[PDB]
């Protein structure tokens, strides 16, 4: 039973994350765009369980799932322990210094934490 | 009776007291998760009739604390509902214009309940 991590993945300033491909149990929120909800009584979040379980639905007012009516500002994700993204300075942007530049999810000691990625973008 | 009503509002408002106080707490460290969820509740509840909006969020409320017996829970809670409204949609809930977190969501309802509670006098 995959447990979900307490918080987002390091934030890195120029930088955007993205996972290669998803755990057992990584949820994406059901979210719309604007002028949009999602159906009524509907589904919250899709769940990885391999392939996703719920779907999405936006009325108006496993690998990377398949869009919807969704978000253009990004899908707001869940991930479990054991996940890693990738991080990758924008464009504008290059590493200036790289250390790692991965992060995983991890629980040391009861609580979940997720590494620290050593990586920095200047203009 | 204004005293079944009352009761029926009572227990309600209990059940979604247990789970707003339960989830929201310094002891939940999925409490920031939980709150990136859209939920949608009436601009002005305040007529029983409006408990249909309550309604047609409980799966998406038994599915947020699935990230916290919530089966059972939300099973008790939508029955109580229907006893206060029946088995017709009450309201077109086309819902508010603005979404809500299960915080403001749970915030609004127990206050809907306290308050009726009290008008029922």
């Amino acid at each position: 039973d995959p447990e979900l991590c307490d918080d987002d993945p390091p934030e890195i300033p120029h930088a955007t994350f993205k996972a290669m491909a998803y755990k057992e149990g990584t949820m994406l929120n059901c979210e719309c765009k604007r002028g949009f909800r999602r159906i009524k009584s509907g589904s919250l979040y899709m769940l990885c369980t391999s392939s996703w379980d719920n779907q999405c639905q936006c009325t108006s007012s496993c690998r990377e799932p398949p869009p919807w009516e969704n978000e253009a500002t990004e899908r707001i994700y869940h991930f479990v322990v054991g996940q890693m993204v990738y991080y990758q300075c924008v464009q504008g942007y290059r590493a200036l210094h790289r250390g790692p530049a991965e992060s995983v999810c991890k629980m040391t000691h009861g609580k979940t934490r997720w590494t620290q990625p050593q990586l920095i973008c200047t203009g | 009776s204004t005293k079944k009503t009352q009761l029926q509002l009572e227990h309600l408002l209990l059940d979604l007291q247990m789970i707003l106080n339960g989830i929201n707490n310094y002891k939940n460290p999925k409490l920031t998760r939980m709150l990136t969820f859209k939920f949608y509740m009436p601009k002005k509840a305040t007529e029983l009739k409006h408990l249909q909006c309550l309604e047609e969020e409980l799966k998406p409320l038994e599915e947020v604390l699935n990230l916290a017996r919530p089966r059972d829970l939300i099973s008790n809670i939508n029955v109580i509902v229907l006893e206060l409204k029946g088995s017709e949609t009450t309201f077109m809930c086309e819902y508010a214009d603005e979404t809500a977190t299960i915080v403001e969501f749970l915030n609004r309802w127990i206050t809907f309940c306290q308050s009726i509670i009290s008008t029922l006098t």
